[PDB]
């Protein structure tokens, strides 16, 4: 029906792969249905860590759409996240349905980013936004779908 | 095999080498030939009704056979057959051979909650195993034995220190430091011939994955310099000078 390409994007602390373990290793397949078309997903993970930065194209070479998780509690990861979606709206093929979750909201009074400071970046730019959640499931089960209902 | 009613294969498969050798090497015409010939036996092998009959592993047992034997003969005529990419080999060999002397987990990011003993030398040795298959296949087992070997002695440290599975916050850093200690011998060579022969339909999901993983081990390896793993620019190069004399 439809094989796609998926790539998770963010830094350390932004814990992309606490996030996708609710979705159930650094890869996972997940054939996934929606209205009549089906899509199987090939879900790819990324080292996070800076010095690692310019390793990312060959990983999102080809990518059917991208995920960009940051860290709600420390802003700093928020900003990497706008570099991020920035890199991508220029280097992967334009046709990319792309996804920003801010994730570990899971702490109820620690988050440092605003629901509007999120959702409204994400508005701006062709892409959804979503408060992501591992410890309370929340947002994950989710994320997946609203993607696969986007895809040529 | 080699049953009496085979000869049009053989004949063929055998006619494929010649014409394919006879040609100046050209890594994209090339293999581009042979994932072409691939697929013209593909079809072959399943159609031919003396063979009726089949599951779907015996269908791969098949390609892999065909992917093996026809590689193996023109091996010396894909594998490093151009002079850029043998330069490439010593290019990495060399700075492989000196880092391995001094790289610690901390220049990689490896936080000691996911610090190895034996600083992982199970998976060091699966890399090692590389030259002593000529099948992209089996070559790419030894990379993928090497990546699994990673993953649980990975995953035990999670338990270990009660933390999640890993992703590639732990793998890709690892992967690194257990290239660099391997140092497994024609690696740039190495990954483009299982990356150009590889039957590519086969090339794919858990493997495609592993692969653009060591894939890019080895560039970020290529390009080392202080800042990439996180030191002076003094002590690097004193640490290069150290390694040069051992």
């Amino acid at each position: 029906s439809i094989n796609a390409k998926l790539v998770l994007l963010g830094d350390v602390g932004a814990g992309k792969s606490s996030l996708v373990l609710r979705f159930v290793a650094a890869f996972f397949s997940q054939t996934l249905a929606v209205n009549d078309a089906t899509v199987k997903f090939e879900i790819w993970d990324t080292a996070g860590q800076e010095r690692y930065h310019s390793l990312a194209p060959m990983y999102y070479r080809g990518a059917a759409a991208a995920i960009i998780v940051f860290d709600v509690t420390n802003q700093a990861s928020f900003e990497r996240a706008k570099k991020w979606v920035q890199e991508l709206q220029a280097q992967g093929n334009p046709n990319m349905v792309m996804a920003l979750a801010g994730n570990k909201s899971d702490l109820l009074d620690a988050r440092k980013v605003t629901a509007e400071d999120a959702q409204t970046y994400a508005q701006e730019n062709g892409l959804f936004f979503m408060e992501t959640s591992a410890k309370t499931a929340t947002n994950v089960k989710e994320i997946f779908y609203e993607i696969a209902r986007r895809l040529p | 095999m080699r049953k009496p009613s085979a000869g049009d294969f053989v004949k063929s498969i055998k006619s494929f080498i010649v014409s394919f050798s006879n040609n100046a090497p050209d890594p994209e015409k090339d293999c581009a030939m042979v994932q072409e010939f691939f697929s013209k036996m593909e079809a072959a092998f399943r159609a031919h009704p003396l063979w009726s009959g089949c599951s779907e592993e015996e269908l791969d047992s098949a390609g892999d056979g065909l992917e093996k034997y026809v590689m193996t003969k023109l091996f010396t005529r894909v594998f490093a057959s151009n002079t850029e990419e043998v330069i490439a080999d010593e290019k990495l060999f060399q700075k492989m051979s000196l880092v391995q002397q001094f790289i610690s987990p901390e220049n990689l990011d490896i936080q000691p909650t996911f610090q190895n003993e034996s600083s992982w030398l199970l998976a060091q040795k699966e890399l090692q195993k590389i030259n002593m298959y000529k099948a992209p296949r089996d070559k790419l087992v030894c990379i993928l034995n090497c990546c699994k070997v990673i993953n649980n002695l990975l995953l035990n440290a999670s338990i270990a220190s009660n933390e999640n599975a890993p992703g590639a916050d732990e793998f890709l850093p690892v992967l690194i430091y257990v290239t660099i200690k391997a140092n497994p011998p024609q690696l740039h060579s190495n990954l483009l011939y299982i990356q150009r022969y590889r039957r590519e339909s086969k090339l794919v999901g858990e493997a495609a994955y592993f692969f653009t993983n060591i894939l890019s081990a080895e560039s970020f390896i290529s390009n080392i310099d202080a800042k990439s793993i996180s030191l002076d620019e003094a002590e690097f190069e004193k640490n290069m000078e150290s390694a040069r004399a051992r």
